[PDB]
């Protein structure tokens, strides 16, 4: 929860200095940590209490309600396209980070 | 739930997935973020001009006349000082601001004078090209546009970057030709949803006049979200239907108090967000056609992989 | 289609605009294999099939070879905004947000 | 009798005795003849279109809107039928 | 308002300023008068000239109009300073002609 809130501050305070990469990486990282939280609450509220035996609730219900509020209907594949065009032609090296299946070209070569 | 309102929901949700949806958000949402209303701004202007605000309530003419007097009487210097005192402030984004961007809009047009909605773009992630003057139109960093009718003091600490005085409305077409030219161009090609208005604003009426004046029937009918606490009247509803505004009232869908605007705003918008095409399917009549509509183009292909069939069914 | 037409599409302009009533540009676009959502009527803007516009700014003969759709008479130009409000407004919008290369003119045409 | 009033009043008499004065008479004179003011008609339209007058005050926006709603909803026949009956009252 | 907007946007100072006859019971505010005067409207306030209660919807129009009609050039004359100019205003053009019949002088003086 602190990491999610902190990552909100990085993107929020990255408006100036035209950083681009720091805002872009934190935005991707924000989705990644949110992705981890989604199955974190799914493996605590769901799965019952099998591995542990006691219902741990690391994140409040209010916190779950809000994070979905902003994160509803978010697609990471268009995040790079959603970036400004100046960033697009300037940080094209990071074009594959937006893809959810970015761990495909590397694995294909290994395979 | 009502048949008349749900058919509107199907059009917007389908257009949102198509990427041809544009949200016309008004100043009503700003009150949710507890932002200084324009009503209080004109009350301050009247207080300085007359030494004391009028005891009687200010009618529609009072909203547009009083700022003009203050500009002419107290001058431009006092005009900007009160605006900076009253409007230059930081407020958190209301839940509507982010969920406005939940349906990815190709362009966003707002009548707000503030930066409440630009922070929503960056916080969400989509970078909308904020436009407030002719220079901003000339430089199009991104295809997706965020239209500011007035804009902040980013154009220099001047008074022309706002449209509040009465004369500004009269010469709005000529003072801001490009942003008004792009204003109507978006509407002709994109679905427009009006959220955060009292169904009596000048801007919505003036736009409605242009489409009613000479537009034939090519343009699509924009949607309106009446969030007023009182229920809409049938006679009022019928008139706007002929004008070309499919009003989606909020009090009709959910009955609440006269103060919990955020409850009314969120419930209808979440109803828009959470309702999908399969949500509105009720019986076998809506089953076969819905399934056939998405699979029919694939009939040309001899064989289709079974694994990736989830793509056409939105997973 | 003239060899000039082919050379235009090498730089594949996003939204080509032409003051032509024929389909020589349209056919030449498909010869290169490049599609274009041609907009000529006031109803074409609303039901646009893509974002790349082949703007017949004065209409074409796609809806028949009649004088109603095409703008050739003097009265049509007087009522240009009266008969084609959207496509006239939309063409102006493209001008501000794009870099325009005027080609196929004698510097003294009334359209320019 | 005050300053800037005689200056204005002498110019009007100058134009009036020049034979070129033009008077822009408004609807205020109709009140003097006790003619029904048009805003009173608007309230009558609300009592027919809405079935009951609203307790809130009718603003300038309410003045211009209600006839527009009344005309399109109830039709032209109902609209001018009131005019033929209500406003055909000769006054001195 | 509509013609005032027409005046503001496409009329210079060349045109003659129209005159407004105020008849509302309440006194005119100073700021409102200035703006209308700047637009090019000359305000004649009835409450300022004549004091009456807020129920004088009638006879307030008359009180301005009869004063307007009763306004005569000779009425404004107070003493010899306003006498010689008024007389010389109409007789000076007659100086070019060698002789004027004294019986005919009633025409300039409005009989």
């Amino acid at each position: 929860e602190e990491s999610y809130d902190l990552y909100s501050n990085i993107i929020l305070n990255s408006i100036d200095e035209s950083n681009g990469c720091v805002y872009y990486l934190s935005q991707i990282n924000r989705y990644r940590i949110y992705q981890s939280i989604t199955q974190a609450v799914t493996q605590f509220n769901g799965l019952g209490l099998l591995t542990f035996g006691r219902h741990y609730k690391p994140f409040t219900d209010e916190f779950l309600a809000r994070i979905e509020r902003e994160m509803t209907n978010f697609n990471i594949d268009d995040l790079f396209n959603g970036m400004p065009f100046e960033f697009q032609k300037k940080y094209k090296i990071l074009e594959f980070l937006s893809d959810n299946q970015f761990l495909y070209d590397d694995t294909v070569k290994l395979f | 739930l009502d048949n008349n309102v749900v058919e509107c929901i199907k059009e917007i949700t389908e257009s949102s997935r198509n990427g041809k949806l544009v949200f016309f958000v008004g100043a009503g949402v700003s009150t949710l973020s507890d932002y200084p209303q324009w009503w209080r701004l004109v009350d301050k202007y009247h207080e300085e001009l007359y030494g004391s605000p009028k005891k009687g309530n200010y009618s529609s003419d009072e909203y547009l006349r009083i700022p003009q007097i203050f500009y002419n009487v107290k001058g431009e210097m006092a005009f900007d000082g009160i605006l900076k005192d009253f409007f230059q402030v930081d407020k958190p984004t209301n839940p509507i601001h982010d969920k406005i961007l939940a349906m990815n809009p190709a362009h966003v047009i707002t009548t707000n004078y503030d930066n409440l909605i630009d922070t929503a773009c960056w916080k969400r992630g989509k970078y909308f090209s904020v436009i407030s003057a002719e220079e901003d139109v000339a430089n199009a960093t991104s295809s997706r546009y965020l239209l500011k009718v007035a804009g902040d003091f980013r154009k220099g600490f001047k008074g022309e970057n706002v449209v509040l005085k009465e004369d500004d409305y009269l010469n709005y077409d000529q003072n801001y030709p490009l942003i008004s030219n792009l204003m109507k161009t978006i509407i002709a090609t994109h679905t427009i949803v009006f959220i955060g208005y009292g169904l009596g604003d000048y801007n919505i009426n003036m736009l409605l006049n242009w489409v009613r004046k000479l537009q034939k029937d090519s343009f699509h009918k924009p949607f309106f979200i009446r969030t007023d606490p009182s229920p809409i009247e049938n006679e009022t509803l019928i008139y706007y239907e002929n004008k070309g505004l499919r009003i989606i009232d909020a009090a009709s869908l959910i009955d609440s108090n006269e103060y919990d605007y955020l409850e009314r705003y969120s419930a209808v918008m979440d109803l828009l967000i959470e309702s999908q095409e399969n949500k509105f399917i009720t019986k076998d009549d809506e089953v076969i056609d819905y399934i056939y509509g998405k699979i029919s183009p694939l009939f040309a292909l001899q064989y289709i992989r079974k694994i990736d069939l989830k793509h056409v069914f939105e997973y």
